[PDB]
């Protein structure tokens, strides 16, 4: 009966947090309190990416950390080089109504979509010369919210519908479903090793998944609300979250919990978009209020702002070389930060 | 010669 | 975590008068506009009350604008329904359903089908 | 009934989970935080001759 | 700067010439967004602009002058609304349907609208309200066993405003129930907004054919308040 | 893809011909496109170039003032009117494909070429002909005036093969980079004014003329080629 | 009765409106939000003010050095140079109004015509007006300034004033006509800012220009006239107000707008 199932529910619910509990011996601010402040970071917009018609949803950095996707609700990716600004493409897109990128780790394809729920796969290298659409990848019951290569066959999409899935694109098909969410899932971060996933999905709650088990093996509920934004730590072992409720936390995945709250009493709206540093020691979380706040995620100090953009900021990524950050606004503007010594 | 501000400021 | 105990139904009488209670845990009540919520047997999921964070702002459905108050207790995270002259069209499972941002106006999702910041349901029901 | 039954099910599973001190798990975040200080520009801004994006 | 690295600025300048031809397009183009209930007859909205001008979003795009206009239907969408609809910030209007028959209903397409006006992103984007199924209401009123103060004590108290224009041959019951339907979609467009945007109520049918000219006459008088707005004119 | 070019044929010196070179199975229209020529035993040499859109056109000296390259992008054709023809201009015409953006590859794709018979750094191949083995592992040596490595890094020596009856095939594009249908056998490295195509194990579809060519400034130039010989 | 305006006021006026139409110009020559029609617009009209308040500027320090004894030119060389400055101040004032009506133009077409206005007013078509007004300014004003001797000039120059003035009225009135329907409309749904604008717009605009042309017009009405005669006195106050709807119009136009005063915050 129901009830029995949800006496079990709570039990198992108190079995977890008391074993977070047990296991929260010091909080992270206890352990760092001894490091050394960073600095002021100043980032001084090296680069602002010019030619979107609209709004910017999503971007995604080449792992050659010089090219960059970024989709506008204009309904084009554009595919930038950094390094001199140049538009690379410019891809005209079925829907106007994109919500998520990913560039390919080979940078062989680019992936998106939005409000119609196909994700569709650019074939980036094509002998033609044009880039066009190699894939539909159709069966999503609601809107495309975050999507991520693993590698040049498999795809891992997140959705409106309640729902994961990774897809292989040579078929087009679900290799796998993960349906553990209750909320729209809204961000994804895959692993360093692409073995392992975070989402995050409007129901305050995080989800580890495993790829290949194509099971949950940790949900992690420290958030008040609809968590916009998930990015793993560069280790692997960690995770950071930003959620409309104007906080970004950290989980570790091992200690099941949450490490440290990122939030200010002067900031009191959704963060849209998260992405660590190389190091991990910066975590960038971008907000509603046009600006992107630099957190030590050690000392959970505000390093620094991003106060460059005009309008609401979308997408937030960090080069694999760590060279830049790049900010996505819904000014249609595209700003690569660095700073200078 | 007489450099005047604008032009026309005087008639004729 | 966001959890939602919603209490203090059961059946009570035509004219009778129930106080529902929702103790809010786990996601500092006072900056979400609150609501309560409702299913009908085999209806959809009918909104019935709101309050503001500050308590200050408050609507009814009209179907009860007279009959329920809802109230809030910010330091006890508890939010109130003093429902006080029931009818069997009241016969439902109330839902104490929180709105999805802090600081909002809007409350858009709170009615919906499956919603994950509300609670598990208090039913009433009205003889 | 049966979402019920597969959250229990879920909750199990999450619960069996070897969980390590936080303590160590700060430990970790922060030696590798120190192990990649040096490698992560936006941390310690690389020369403007190095920085690709003004040379 | 090399050979190579100057062609690939000129590609970059051949696509921004492209970009700003399809620059173009999208400032031609006023984008809509058509929200309403099942029982909206908002499929019944898009047939009527459709045949006389798993997917998650259907375009149609339909003109009435020259101009262009693009109106999104949500399409199979979960009914937890709040991420997507944030994609229609920079809609020219969002045409809400409201099935006024529908009393039972009629509170939930009030909390609907009232959460659409009052979003952050929604806060200046102006609603084109098609109060439709007015037939049905009419019919609701005469035939009259389902009764608005039953819903709304406030009819009770409701008097038909010297605004209203009903046709001829209108029963002023009908004429009062549809404009305190009206009015109470109204102090919700209201009560905030300091002029960013407004709302434009129209009564309908699936039998009219002007609701094409209804959206140009309220994009048209949308995008000339944002401008007297901006010109401080109004 | 498929270029394919007309308008060759015997002409008088002095006389004039539209080469016609006609492009279908790509976007013709985003290509930058050159013509390469090569006169009957001799190495190949650049003629001009029409950047996508038309907006930056380049001509050899030999040519500068009386070769004028043109595209129809609507009929997907690409021109060259030839007038005041030479017996220099006696050469089998290459029309070439390019495409220019980080990390495309120009010169991907040659013509099977048209045929005219009228009745600047240099890239030096120090060595004309290798006699080769299967199998063997081959290094061509190619050496620029200039050094091609650009500030920009890219150290810019293109390779191409032409086997003995087909139209040049890009190898290698920017020192080191590996064509797209080309055997990971062919390798190349450089110092920026030294170079080499190393070959890692010959197969006879290897045999042919290796032409290296540089792209830092116009006009191109291309090497004399070195053939293997199996 | 003579309002006397002095060198010093008059450059002093001119410096100030010199550096609020360079700050409007670079505010949106910087920020390539404002590379749009209505602000490429504002941009030549403050740049056309630009030049009024530069020129009239290098005009009185000019006069001021010769009456210093510091400069010694004489005869056609001092009059080729009043000549082109006054060219020069002609021209960007035949431009500065051109570009009122076009904003004025710009503004009716946003308003009658909404929803074809981007279809309308475009970046080539804002460009292509610029620069024959431009063109047209300078081939008027260097015809004007050679045959300023001549009555058709100042006639022609007057209707222009006056055409410009009823153009801007017409054009403003019926925009404040139709946000009076507006107002109506929302008032009848719901259930003066608009003229205190269009008194701020037409009354500067016509206290600025007016006298000036005033002044022109009475010249072919008064080659003799003590009456007139007073209100030739006042030339240099016609001017000094011309350089005060220079200083004015920028907050007008430009920081009319919330865009452009964060742009030269952010300068
Ligand atoms: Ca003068």
């Amino acid at each position: 009966e129901l009830d029995q199932l949800r006496q079990e529910a709570e039990q198992l619910k108190n079995q977890i947090r008391d074993a977070r509990k047990a296991c929260a011996d010091a909080t992270l601010s206890q352990i760092t309190n001894n490091i050394d402040p960073v600095g002021r970071i100043q980032m001084r917009t090296r680069r602002t990416l010019r030619g979107h018609l609209a709004k910017i949803y999503a971007m995604h950095w080449g792992t050659d950390s010089r090219l960059l996707v970024s989709a506008s609700q204009d309904g084009k990716l554009i595919i930038w080089d950094s390094y001199t600004t140049n538009k690379v493409h410019a891809i005209p897109l079925r829907s106007s109504w994109v919500m998520t990128c990913a560039y390919a780790p080979s940078g062989n394809y680019v992936a998106c979509g939005g409000l119609d729920n196909i994700c569709s796969i650019y074939n980036l290298k094509t002998r033609e010369g044009n880039v066009r659409v190699s894939r539909e990848l159709a069966g999503h019951t609601g809107y495309l919210s975050c999507c991520r290569f693993l590698d040049d066959n498999q795809i891992v999409t997140s959705s409106g519908d309640t729902t994961c899935a990774l897809w292989d694109i040579e078929t087009g098909q679900q290799t796998t479903t993960f349906t553990g969410h209750t909320g729209d899932v809204m961000s994804l971060s895959l692993a360093p090793d692409t073995r392992l996933f975070v989402s995050g999905a409007c129901d305050a709650s995080a989800k580890l998944w495993d790829v290949r088990e194509g099971m949950c093996r940790q949900t992690f509920t420290g958030h008040e609300s609809d968590i916009n934004a998930i990015c793993f730590f560069p280790n692997g072992n960690a995770f950071a979250t930003g959620s409309d409720d104007a906080t970004c936390r950290l989980f570790d995945l091992r200690a099941d919990q949450e490490l440290m709250t990122y939030s200010h009493d002067n900031i009191i709206c959704g963060i849209t978009s998260v992405s660590f540093s190389k190091s991990g020691r910066l975590l960038l979380a971008g907000y509603d209020d046009f600006n992107c706040n630099v957190w030590d995620a050690l000392k959970a100090d505000r390093a620094g702002v991003l106060a460059g953009h005009d309008n609401r900021v979308s997408c937030l990524g960090v080069t694999d070389d760590g060279m830049a950050v790049a900010t996505g606004s819904w000014d249609s503007f595209l700003k690569i930060w660095n700073g200078s010594s | 010669y007489s450099l005047e501000h604008x032009r026309w400021g005087k008639p004729v | 975590q966001v959890q939602l105990q919603e209490s203090g139904g059961g059946l009570v009488q035509p004219g009778g008068s129930l106080r529902l209670s929702c103790a809010a845990s786990g996601f500092t009540f006072s900056n979400y506009k609150m609501n309560w919520v409702r299913q009908a047997p085999g209806k959809g999921l009918e909104w019935v009350s709101d309050i503001s964070q500050s308590g200050a702002s408050i609507s009814y459905t009209g179907s009860v604008k007279g009959r329920f108050t809802i109230s809030r207790d910010n330091a006890k995270n508890t939010l109130y329904l003093q429902m006080n002259s029931l009818k069997p069209e009241d016969t439902a499972v109330y839902y104490c359903a929180r709105c999805p941002a802090p600081f909002t106006r809007d409350c858009f999702d709170v009615t919906s089908t499956t919603y994950a910041y509300r609670g598990q349901g208090t039913q009433v029901t009205v003889s | 009934i049966a979402q019920a039954r597969k959250l229990v099910e879920q909750l199990k599973m999450e619960a069996n989970i070897d969980r390590i001190k936080v303590s160590k798990a700060a430990a970790d975040l922060m030696a590798y935080c120190e192990a990649h200080a040096k490698e992560d520009p936006l941390l310690t801004p690389v020369p403007a001759s190095e920085n690709p994006f003004r040379e | 700067l090399s050979a190579e690295d100057k062609a690939a600025v000129e590609r970059s300048k051949m696509i921004e010439k492209q970009l700003q031809k399809d620059k173009q397009v999208y400032r031609a183009t006023h984008r809509l967004l058509l929200l309403g209930a099942d029982n909206s007859g908002k499929s019944t909205i898009v047939k009527q602009m459709r045949i006389y001008h798993t997917s998650g979003i259907f375009e149609t795009k339909f003109q009435v002058d020259k101009v262009n206009f693009h109106m999104f239907d949500v399409g199979a969408q979960r009914d937890e609304r709040r991420k997507w609809i944030q994609c229609f910030n920079d809609v020219t209007a969002i045409i809400f349907v409201v099935d006024s028959s529908d009393y039972n209903r009629l509170q939930e397409a009030l909390n609907d609208f009232k959460s659409i006006w009052n979003n952050r992103w929604l806060r200046t984007i102006s609603v084109i309200l098609f109060l439709n199924k007015q037939d049905l209401l009419a019919e609701k009123v005469l035939a009259g066993k389902s009764k608005i103060e039953d819903y709304f004590p406030e009819f009770a108290r409701y008097t038909t405003p010297e605004d209203a224009t009903p046709e001829p041959g209108e029963d002023p019951r009908v004429t009062r129930a549809k404009y305190f339907i009206r009015d109470e979609f109204l102090r919700i467009s209201t009560a905030s907004g300091d002029g960013r945007h407004y709302c434009y109520p129209h009564f309908t049918c699936s039998v009219d054919t002007e609701n094409a000219r209804r959206i140009f006459n309220d994009c048209r008088d949308i995008i000339q308040r944002m401008h007297l707005r901006q010109y401080e004119l109004l | 893809v498929q270029l394919v070019e007309s308008g060759g044929g015997l002409v008088q010196p002095g006389g004039s011909r539209k080469l016609s070179c006609s492009a279908s199975g790509f976007a013709f229209s985003s290509f930058g496109m050159h013509w390469v020529r090569q006169a009957p035993e001799k190495g190949l040499e650049w003629v001009a170039y029409i950047s996508s859109g038309s907006g930056t056109i380049y001509y050899a000296d030999t040519v500068k003032g009386r070769f004028t390259i043109s595209r129809d992008d609507p009929k997907n054709t690409l021109f060259l009117q030839m007038t005041s023809l030479r017996s220099e201009d006696t050469a089998m015409y290459y029309c070439v494909r390019s495409i220019y953006y980080y990390g495309s590859s120009p010169f991907d794709f040659w013509g099977q070429g048209t045929t005219l018979t009228v009745s600047d750094i240099v890239m030096t191949q120090a060595t004309s002909s290798v006699p080769v083995t299967p199998g063997e592992s081959v290094s061509i040596s190619c050496r620029s005036s200039k050094s091609l490595l650009h500030s920009n890094g890219n150290t810019y020596l293109y390779w191409f093969l032409q086997r003995p009856g087909q139209s040049p095939q890009l190898l290698i594009y920017r020192m080191s980079n590996l064509a797209s249908g080309v055997p990971d056998r062919f390798s190349g490295s450089g110092s920026g004014t030294a170079f080499t195509l190393t070959i890692s194990r010959l197969e006879a579809e290897d045999v042919g003329v290796y032409y290296c060519m540089q792209h830092l400034e116009y006009p191109l130039t291309f090497g004399a080629g070195t053939k293997l010989e199996l | 009765l003579e309002v006397s305006i002095s060198d010093g006021l008059f450059l002093s006026l001119g410096l100030v409106s010199l550096v609020e139409n360079a700050l409007v110009v670079a505010t949106i020559a910087k920020n390539r939000n404002l590379h749009s029609p209505m602000y490429c617009f504002i941009c030549c009209l403050a740049l056309s003010d630009l030049l009024v308040s530069g020129s009239n500027v290098l005009e009185t320090a000019v006069i001021l050095l010769l009456e210093a004894g510091a400069l010694v030119a004489r005869a056609a060389v001092l009059q080729q140079l009043d000549n082109v400055i006054d060219v020069i101040t002609c021209s960007s004032m035949l431009s500065s109004l051109c570009f009122l009506g076009a904003i004025a133009v710009d503004r009716y077409i946003s308003i009658f015509y909404a929803l074809r206005y981007h279809s309308i007013v475009t970046l080539p078509r804002a460009r292509r007006a610029v620069a024959a007004i431009w063109v047209a300014s300078v081939v008027f004003s260097t015809l004007f300034i050679a045959y300023y001797d001549h009555v058709a000039v100042l006639l022609c120059l007057v209707v222009f004033f006056l055409a410009m003035l009823v153009l801007m009225a017409v054009l403003y009135v019926h925009m404040l006509a139709r946000a009076c329907q507006h107002a109506q409309g929302i008032a009848r749904l719901h259930k003066l800012k608009g003229a205190v604008t269009l008194t701020i717009l037409l009354g500067i605009f016509f206290l600025c220009w007016g006298p000036f042309f005033l002044h022109l017009t009475l010249i072919v009405l008064c080659p003799e006239h003590p009456t007139c005669g007073c209100i030739f006195k006042n030339f240099n106050l016609f001017l000094a107000l011309i350089i005060c709807n220079a200083i004015i119009d920028p907050l007008i136009y430009a920081f009319h707008s919330q865009e452009l005063r964060r742009t030269l915050k952010e300068v």
